[PDB]
């Protein structure tokens, strides 16, 4: 739940998960399944691409470190709209009636 | 004589018109009544600031259905907050008739005139305001003794000469020849124009609100299909229509009920929509992610 | 008591009215106005039908000192009960401009009269922002994860507006404006699209500088505010997925009907092209015969 | 149960005396099982007639309404007719059916 | 005068001071430019109503494109009927110097079917093309004389009698026909009073001065 | 006393989505609106 | 502005006939006949022959039109109901069976069979007899079998109940039949409706 | 402009008080017309300046402007009672090449 949340990616190879939790591939598959039953993560599993694509994360307590991570994500989208907005000012100049 | 001696142009406030309408509409079908509070300036400008309703009755509008207790008390409530002025007249509802005073009201208007001679009666139709246009008219009595003294031209001196009418025969005879009409204009500040003009906090943020694309597919599918059938209609029209006399040809070969006009209209309509739909999708995909 | 103030629909009459009361007590220089709101409750939508002023004098030394007449409120209510008897105390309006924490004490006083939970309707008289001039709040009681006991605090309510059939058509009669937030023709929606986008840009920028203010300028940390931003990131769209490939495909289909319709109008307009040119040929014949006739017309004017 | 006397379902207004008896079969399908006792019917028992008075085509309008009910694309049901008469050879033979 | 228009609350005064502003800023042009900008921008009808005639009198007899360009904008784009009128009427004051081109400017404005605009198209032409007649001017006014709306009729009859001032049917027959049209209305009692007012005043404009002016 | 009456119809026929043909118990058919109180699926022919 | 007069509430009249393309005669179902203006840029192809139509409430004017499908006396009783008797309740009644399959079934399967031989088609079917003979039974038998659109009306569904109700109910049943043509209209009894005297 | 001022003018034109169909029973020579309104009863009512009693006749449908029932136009219709009988019975006509032999 920690690894998906903190990352801006939301697909992880089982290799990364295997190394972290010191589990075999048989047990990553159970662990992922349990998260889904209890409702602590929801998602779907490709054991043919070898990913776990999580699609929802349970909100939890947000501590000092996480706010900084949350914050940066927001600066990127704020700047992205502003850049994008100049072109849309530029184009279709004739009419703004 | 020595004054303008003409009926005021009632300037009804932004607050007031809505309030008479809400108060008349709840009581439809039964007749409604109430006081107009306002101030008198000029000789012919009354600005009606606010309204209050005098409670219902079981015999509806009467002189009798005036109660001094309700009128005076309600008045002392507004006094404590200093939003009271002076009674400049009164409103009441005929929803079963057109604009014109009924036989009862003219006698109620005579009492009211007595108290204050600038007293107006405004007849509100809450049932003909189910249109885009609100039906509302103002009248004030000209006395029977007044008609004898032929003082009717006095009241229409120094005006644009533009008056209002309501139906013919009975209604019209009462209007012009026993009472006097003056137009009604609407008064407002730039503070109130902003208060009305606004809407929600995501109405100014509703072009990012794309639609479900099932519905947009529906819009795509219908417009193309329908145009096949009006196009067919367009082919028949121009096979003939080329002898002499334009109207005749248009009556003969379906040139009235014009498909040429109608085919263009549909096309243009579905065309302006789909430019924005493409615009919307291209913005939301790139902007957010 | 309850929470049942999920939506607050507010009549346009009330707003108009509130500005009118505010000026006729002439409360300026940071003076406030309180009146009762009358209307329906025990509905998820709280309907604000009507308002009336209460005399209230608010101090300038403190914000904790005020005069309000309890005796006044009932008299006002019983007269209005005679008009329409679906009107009961559902809160009181503040004239803003902004929320106060001395309004909490006033809320508790209106809780006596009510049989619902008091609506505090900050009706701004300053008309600030291009969106609503109303934010709405209800005083609700909570404990919180911090170690905070029995808190009285005001939770924002989304504001909407509805109007009756009679009331709405009143607006339309008064005004005739076309608006800058309307979604009407091609031009108008082009304007809305740019405006809507820039709308979002403004709100997001605030959030970024608000985050800074927690973590260096010691504004309070609150799980409601953080929790909301997490949701944004989790349900964020993604491109380059098979969702995106499909969006392009949908996009071609909409480009496709625009292309077919563009060609269709070319045929109707070129029909018109020819026909102007046919009329010119006929008007030529008419013009030539005309000249013989004009000779006699020129002549008559010389002769007499 | 109802019920209907022979002559309290007869009305002055026409298409009002059709109205009750149509709507009384309707009632019978909600409140089912039902028994419909016509009591001492000889009133609209009458034959084709209508070389007499206008009364006899009033009889005729109301009689035609019963036949479409009894057997038609309107079908019954758990509704039952008990018809009590004091002489049955008054009747129209489409009410002997 | 600018300040006092806000303070008053009698309808006659609000109008009067809007006109009086226009009057005192005759001949001022560029001098009066700050005042024109302010009066047009006010959301009330009455200050705009004088507001138009401040251009007219300020740019009187000048051949400035900009003076004329402003007045055209007010006319179409302002959603108040009273506002539209005051702007059409004004054009004639500016274009006193060259009255030849004016029927082409207003051809458009006479085509349109708003009562207040047409009523003022008629006047604009009357003020401008006075002196000796103009054939194109006469022609435009001719739908406007025969108008359904009584106020458009009142204005129009007056306007032609300025154009064709003291002219005879021994010079121009079209003047006899136009006069004879005025006499029919004075006879007729089945029209409104509004048509009758304009008929009397306009027939006396022709024959003014004891037949000498 | 402050409550007004209501006039009965029945759903004669669906016209569109939001427009309905009722036959009022006045007798003449009207075309009417919907509140959000009712649903499309709670209306059906022969319901008063 | 012009859409607001196209909107609710509306009262339903019935259009009789034109006198013009922008003025028509309609009979309101309030039992008042009106000569009324017609709005331009409505279609008039279905309007000029009698059809249901929307008239504004207060003013009374032809401001919009309705399709003929909707504003039916009673809907199709043949797609929203299904016959309740088949030809398994038939055995005998074969004499009428040779004449009913000519009369009803042959113009539904194809009308043009008649046309090309150069026989013009028979009209209406009257079935007579004691009603115990299974007349009614035969109609339901071939209707389940052909499985075309069918209408269940009766004269107690065309009957007068207020002024000008009863002629309106007559016009509507045929209008419906033609729109989804071909169609079989069944009126179970015309005993009341028609009388020799 | 022709277009937009045709819409704005049709909003006025559509607004009526109700304008009926009457039929003339008979005239009276006081300059009035006895009109039986087709739903309602009979009212003797004056006429407009576009018509008079000699442009009006029995069994000819008139338009009425109804707030006094003041005759507007002759209608573009006329009823004939003999065709009522003849149609309702229903019979064609023939030639002698449809009888022959
Ligand atoms: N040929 C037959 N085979 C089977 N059952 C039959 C037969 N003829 C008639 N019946 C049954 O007799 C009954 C009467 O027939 P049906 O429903 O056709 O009415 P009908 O004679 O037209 O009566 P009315 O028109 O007076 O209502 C039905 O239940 C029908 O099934
Ligand atoms: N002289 C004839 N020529 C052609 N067909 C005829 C002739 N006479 C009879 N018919 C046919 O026979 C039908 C029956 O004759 P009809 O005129 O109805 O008879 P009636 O003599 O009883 O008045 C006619 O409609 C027509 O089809
Ligand atoms: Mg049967």
């Amino acid at each position: 739940i920690e690894t998906v949340f903190v990352k801006n990616i939301r697909m992880l190879s089982f290799e990364d998960i295997s190394k972290a939790t010191h589990l075999p591939k048989d047990n990553v598959e159970h662990l992922v399944m349990r998260a889904i039953s209890l409702g602590l993560l929801k998602g779907s599993i490709d054991q043919v691409n070898e990913l776990v694509t999580i699609s929802w994360v349970q909100p939890r307590i947000i501590s000092g470190d996480q706010i900084t991570k949350m914050k940066d994500r927001l600066v990127e989208w704020n700047d992205q709209v502003e850049k994008l907005g100049k072109k849309m000012e530029a184009r279709g100049q004739s009419i703004w009636v | 004589t020595g004054r303008d001696d003409t009926k005021e142009t009632v300037y009804i406030s932004s607050i007031a018109l809505l309030k008479m309408l809400k108060h008349g509409r709840a009581g439809v079908p039964m007749e409604v009544m109430g006081l107009m509070l306002g101030e008198f300036v000029d000789d012919y400008t009354v600005n009606v600031v606010d309204v209050f309703a005098m409670p219902q009755s079981g015999t509806g509008v009467s002189v009798e259905a005036v109660d001094d207790v309700f009128q005076a008390k309600m008045m002392d409530m507004l006094k404590q907050t200093g939003r009271d002025q002076m009674v400049v007249g009164w409103y009441h509802s005929h929803p079963g008739f057109g604009c014109w005073l009924s036989s009862v009201d003219v006698n109620t208007q005579k009492s009211f005139e007595q108290l204050n001679s600038r007293a107006v009666a405004v007849v509100v139709d809450p049932i003909q305001s189910v249109k885009g246009k609100v039906v509302i008219d103002a009248f004030r009595l000209i006395d029977t003794g007044a008609l004898i003294n032929n003082l009717e031209p006095r009241q229409t001196t120094s005006n644009t000469g533009l008056l209002n009418k309501a139906n013919i025969q009975a209604l019209i005879h009462g209007l012009n020849r026993h009472y006097y009409s003056l137009n009604i204009d609407y008064h407002k500040t730039a503070k109130e124009t902003k208060m009305l003009m606004n809407l929600h906090k995501e109405q100014w943020q509703s072009g990012l609100k794309m639609y479900d694309y099932e519905e947009k597919e529906e819009s795509n599918l219908a417009a193309t299909k329908s145009m096949v059938k009006i196009a067919e209609q367009y082919s028949k029209r121009i096979e003939e229509e080329k002898e002499l006399t334009e109207e005749e040809l248009k009556t003969r070969y379906v040139g009235r009920q014009d498909p040429k006009k109608h085919l263009s209209e549909t096309a243009d309509e579905t065309l302006e929509n789909n430019i924005v739909s493409v615009l919307t999708a291209g913005v939301n995909s790139v902007a957010i992610k | 008591m309850s929470l049942q103030h999920e939506k607050v629909t507010i009549a346009p009459l009330v707003l108009l009215s509130a500005l009118d009361h505010y000026e006729r007590t002439q409360t300026k220089e940071n003076k406030r106005c309180v009146g009762v709101i009358l209307g329906d409750a025990n509905s998820s939508t709280i309907r604000v039908t009507n308002s009336f002023a209460l005399p209230f004098e608010e101090d300038e030394k403190n914000s904790d000192v005020w005069f309000l007449d309890h005796n006044y409120i009932e008299n006002m209510n019983e007269m209005c009960k005679k008009i329409n008897a679906k009107e009961k105390l559902i809160g009181w309006y503040h004239s803003g401009p902004k929320l106060r924490a001395s309004d909490l004490k006033i809320n508790e006083l209106f809780k006596k009269y009510t049989q619902n939970n008091p609506l505090l309707l900050i009706v701004d008289v300053k008309q600030q922002g291009v969106g609503l001039p109303t934010d709405a709040y209800v005083a609700i009681e909570q404990v919180k994860d911090d170690g905070t006991s029995t808190e009285k605090t005001f939770l924002h309510l989304p504001c909407t507006i509805e109007a009756e059939e009679a009331e709405e058509i009143g607006v339309e009669h008064l005004l005739r404006d076309v608006r800058d937030q309307a979604a009407g023709g091609l031009s108008i929606r082009l304007t809305n699209q740019l405006k809507s986008l820039k709308g979002l840009q403004s709100k997001l920028k605030d959030v970024v500088e608000y985050l800074d203010k927690v973590i260096n300028k010691e504004l309070p940390i609150n799980h409601t505010i953080l929790g909301k931003l997490q949701d944004v990131f989790n349900l964020l769209p993604n491109l380059g997925t098979p969702d995106d490939d499909e969006i392009d495909v949908e996009n071609h289909d909409r480009i496709n009907i625009s292309n077919n319709l563009q060609k269709a109008l070319t045929v109707k307009t070129n029909d018109e092209l020819m026909v102007i040119y046919i009329s010119n040929l006929v008007r030529s014949i008419i013009a030539f015969d005309d000249l013989i006739e004009n000779k006699i017309q020129n002549k008559k004017i010389q002769e007499q | 149960f109802i019920f209907s006397p022979a002559s309290g379902i007869v009305d002055k207004y026409i298409g009002e005396s059709a109205r009750i008896i149509r709507e009384m079969f309707a009632y019978a399908k909600e409140h089912e099982p039902c028994i419909i006792f016509m009591d001492e019917v000889d009133a609209i028992g009458g034959r084709r007639f209508s070389e007499g008075t206008s009364a006899d085509r009033e009889i005729q309008r109301t009689l035609m309404e019963l036949l479409t009910q009894m057997d038609g694309f309107d079908n019954l049901g758990q509704t039952k007719i008990i018809m009590a008469t004091n002489r049955p050879d008054t009747l129209d033979p489409a009410l002997l059916r | 005068m600018f300040t006092y228009s806000q303070e008053t609350q009698h309808g006659n005064i609000t109008r009067g001071l809007a006109v009086g502003l226009a009057l005192i800023n005759y001949g001022r042009q560029e001098l009066a430019d700050d005042l024109i900008t302010k009066m047009l921008a006010s959301d009330e009808s009455l200050l705009r109503y004088g507001g138009a005639f401040t251009i007219a009198l300020a740019y009187a007899g000048t051949g400035n494109n900009s003076a004329v360009k402003r007045l055209l904008h007010v006319a179409v784009s302002d959603s108040n009927d009273d506002v539209r009128r005051a702007a059409v009427i004004a054009l004639g004051f500016v274009l006193l110097r060259d009255y030849t081109t004016v029927p082409r400017i207003v051809q458009l404005l006479s085509k349109s079917h708003n009562a207040h605009v047409r009523c003022g198209t008629a006047f604009a032409l009357g003020i401008a093309c006075a002196g000796k007649g103009l054939q194109s001017a006469i022609d435009v006014l001719d739908p406007l004389t025969k108008d359904p709306v009584d106020f458009v009729r009142q204005a129009a009859m007056i306007a032609l009698s300025m154009i064709l001032i003291q002219q005879t049917e021994k010079l121009n027959p079209q003047v006899a026909d136009i006069n004879k049209n005025f006499l029919s209305v004075i006879t007729n009692k089945h029209q409104e009073g509004l048509a009758k007012f304009g008929a009397c005043v306009a027939q006396g404009i022709m024959n003014a001065g004891g037949r000498n002016v | 006393l402050q409550s007004i009456g209501q006039l009965i119809g029945e759903v004669m026929k669906e016209l569109s989505e939001e427009k309905y043909i009722v036959k009022a118990s006045s007798g003449p058919r009207y075309i009417v609106g919907v509140r959000n109180s009712v649903d499309r699926s709670k209306l059906k022919k022969g319901v008063r | 502005e012009v859409k607001r007069i196209q909107s609710v509430p509306l009262v339903i009249g019935q259009f009789l006939e034109p006198i013009d393309q922008n003025t028509g005669i309609v009979s309101s179902t309030t039992g008042m006949s009106y000569v009324v203006r017609i709005l331009s840029t409505l279609d008039r192809e279905l309007l000029k022959p009698s059809m249901s139509v929307a008239l504004h409430r207060h003013s009374n004017a032809l401001v919009d039109i309705l399709p003929p499908d909707s504003d039916s006396s009673i809907s199709v009783m043949g797609e929203n109901e299904k016959p309740d008797v088949t030809y398994a309740d038939v055995g005998g009644l074969d004499m009428q069976k040779q004449e009913i399959r000519e009369a009803v079934e042959l113009p539904l399967v194809q009308a043009d069979l008649y046309e090309q031989i150069g026989i013009d088609p028979p009209r209406g079917v009257l079935l007579y007899g004691p009603p115990g003979t299974g007349k009614t039974m035969l109609v339901k038998a071939v209707a389940n079998s052909t499985k075309a659109a069918f209408i269940r009306v009766n004269g107690s569904e065309f009957v007068h109940k207020y002024l000008g109700e009863g002629p309106r109910m007559v016009r509507d049943v045929f209008r419906l039949a033609r729109e989804n043509a071909p169609s079989i209209i069944f009126i179970d009894e015309v005993d009341s409706i028609a009388t020799k005297r | 402009n022709d277009k937009v001022r045709f819409i704005k003018d049709e909003l006025r034109l559509l607004q009526e008080p109700g304008s009926y169909v009457g039929e003339v029973i008979k005239i009276v020579s006081d300059k009035k017309v006895l009109v039986k309104v087709q739903p309602e009863g009979k009212y003797i009512v004056d006429v407009a300046k576009d018509i008079n009693v000699k442009d009006l006749k029995a069994s000819q449908r008139v338009c009425l402007r109804s707030d006094s029932y003041m005759l507007h136009k002759v209608l573009e219709n006329k009823a004939d009672p003999l065709v009522s009988l003849m149609m309702v019975e229903k019979v064609p006509d023939s030639t002698y090449d449809m009888v022959g032999g």
